[PDB]
Parts: C-alpha cells; structure tokens; sequence
C-alpha cells in the first residue's frame, strides 16, 4: 500500500 | 520328534498372531477417537512477548526517540507543502492581476515582445509545477493518513516492554474451565501411559518368545521332554496377555470418560481459540505497524527531497513573476501617461 507511494521527478 | 517342536511353533504363532489382532483392533477404535477430538497447556506462551517482536522493539531504541523524530520530520514535510501550494497561489494572483491590467489597458488605447514572452515562459513552467504538485497531493496525503495509522502502536513498541505485553490478550480461565483443562489433561497422560504400556507388554511378549526360540532350539535339544517344556513357556507367556488383556480392557472405560471431558472442554475450546484469533490478530497489527515505519522512513526522506527541490523552484519561479510583472507595469504606467 505506503510501499508503491511514488513521488513526481523534477 | 521333529514335528512335536514344529506344532508347538505353530502354537507359539496362532498366539501371538491372536494377540497382534486384539491390539490393532483396540488402536484403531482408539486411533480414531484420538483423530475425531483433535486434541494444549501452553497457555503462558500468551504472556510472553514473540522474539521476534522483540528484536523489532530493540531496533526502535537503538536510536533515541526514532518515532518522535518521524513525526516530527512528517511535520515538517507537511509545512513545506503547504508553503509551496501558497508560494503556487502567489504566482497565480500575480497573472490573473497582471493579465487583467493588460485587458484594461489594451482598451484603453491602441506592447513589448520580450515581457510578454517571458510572462508567457512564467505561465507555462507554474502550470508545469501545479501539475507535478497535484500528483504529489495524493501521495502526501496517504502518507500522512498512514503515518496516523499506525502512530500509536509504533509508540507502543517504542515505550517499555511491558505496555506491549499488556496490550497483547491473556487468558481469564475460571477456576472451573481450569478444572476442566486439567481433568482433560489428566486423561490424555493415561491415554498415552496406556499407550506406552501397551508396546511394552507387546515387545516383552515378542521377546519371550523369541528367547524361547534361541533357548529351547538354537542350542538345547530335548527328547519327550517337549510336553512340560512348552507348558513352563506357556505359563509365561499366559502372564503378560493377562496384563495385555487388562490394558486392553481399560481402554474402554478411559474412551468413555475422555469422551465425556471432550464435551466439558467445547466451551472452554472456542473461548481459547476466540483468544489464540485475537492474540495474532492484534500481534499482526503490531507487526505490520512496524513494517510502515520502515516504509515511512523512506518515503518521509523521498518526500522532504522531492519538496525542498520543488520550493526551491517555486520560489525562484516567484522572483521572476514579480520581476516581470512590475517591469511591464512600469511599462502603462509611462505609456499612458504620455497621452
């Protein structure tokens, strides 16, 4: 579940 | 000659055969019964805390206070989103108040190139960053929901072992289902002490026919003798299929009453399987507790990089936006004015 909480690339 | 000590091997096995058959028969009836109970006093294991909850525990204390800093780190993670939303906002307020005074003063009479291109590279990269801040949204907010879900047992697990044990469910046995688990257990040991018993008697009345037959065959050799002979032998082997037959007997009065146990053990086995269901379920909340606050650590990290990485770009794209929109105010201001 929090384990596939990807944040955005910048 | 030779056929007096071979009907009397005969006799030797016809008995021994009777005897191998009374007892498979007696262990099926009471194999089955075993089978159909399934039936056990570890009941103080639910007093103790799993190891490996206990290793889990240590590594939360290895570091001081590792939880409180988590939650404080998610703080602070959650103040620098909503700086950036806001910092976002400015921006916007700065174009929509920017591209309203040019509507106005386009109307107001019959521009510059440069402005207006780099106020139109200003609208396309916030709109780039509100596009990466939405996405972020969601994954900052389940990480906060997460985290509040599971910050009291990973408080638990940080406080003495104590308040963890006491969280976990106990048995609270009246002294009457003590009675009735013990009666149970009493009957069990005679089940098995029947059982052993019952090989043993086996195996000394395979042995004493066995030493008969290296005795009074492999060595030693008789004449008429053999009628006196094979009845001291007989007498021996009368005596131990008395005890046999007397282990056989007794099964069926301890059936009857293990049977009934089995009956005054119902209530008591669902309340103790109610608990072992409990038991793990509230372990597993445990367990799993621990297993968020490995993944918070990391993405708390990935989060707090990705923001400051983000405000960092939002407030120079908030210089530039300021810049450039009072430069192109300064721009009506002088042109009106020589009209």
């Amino acid at each position: 579940n929090i384990k596939s909480l990807s944040f955005p690339k910048l | 000659a030779h056929e007096a000590s071979s009907l009397y091997s005969e006799e030797k096995a016809k008995l021994l055969r009777e005897m191998m058959a009374k007892i498979e028969d007696k262990n099926e009836v009471l194999d089955q019964f075993m089978d159909s109970m399934q039936l056990v006093d570890n009941l103080d294991a639910y007093s103790h805390i799993p190891p490996q909850l206990m290793e889990k525990c240590a590594a939360l204390s290895v570091r001081p206070d590792t939880v409180r800093n988590l939650v404080q780190s998610m703080q602070v993670l959650s103040g620098v989103f909503t700086d950036v939303e806001a910092s976002l906002k400015d921006i916007r307020d700065l174009l929509e108040e920017d591209e309203l005074l040019e509507q106005k003063f386009q109307e107001a009479v019959g521009i510059s190139i440069t402005s207006k291109a780099e106020l139109a590279e200003v609208r396309r990269e916030w709109a780039k960053y509100m596009e990466v801040h939405e996405k972020a949204s969601f994954t900052n907010s389940e990480l906060h929901r997460a985290m509040n879900l599971h910050v009291g047992n990973l408080r638990l697990l940080s406080g003495p072992l104590d308040q963890v044990r006491a969280a976990l469910p106990t048995p609270a046995l009246s002294p009457e289902d003590k009675a009735v688990l013990q009666n149970l257990k009493r009957i069990l040991a005679k089940v098995q002490e029947m059982r052993d018993q019952r090989v043993s008697l086996e195996q000394q009345l395979r042995e004493l026919i066995q030493k008969d037959d290296i005795t009074a065959s492999l060595v030693t050799t008789d004449h008429s003798e053999m009628k006196k002979l094979f009845e001291e032998q007989l007498k021996k082997y009368d005596q131990l299929k008395v005890y046999l037959e007397q282990n056989l007997a007794a099964q069926d009065r301890v059936l009857c009453a293990l049977t009934e146990a089995n009956v005054q053990y119902a209530a008591v086995r669902r309340v103790l399987s109610d608990l072992d269901q409990k038991w793990n379920s509230t372990l597993q909340t445990l367990v799993a507790s621990y297993e968020a606050y490995e993944d918070l650590m990391k993405k708390s990290q990935e989060g707090r990089d990705f923001y400051a990485d983000l405000e960092s770009k939002v407030a120079a794209l908030l210089e530039r936006t300021q810049s450039t929109c009072q430069a192109r105010e300064a721009a009506r201001q002088q042109l009106l004015d020589r009209e």
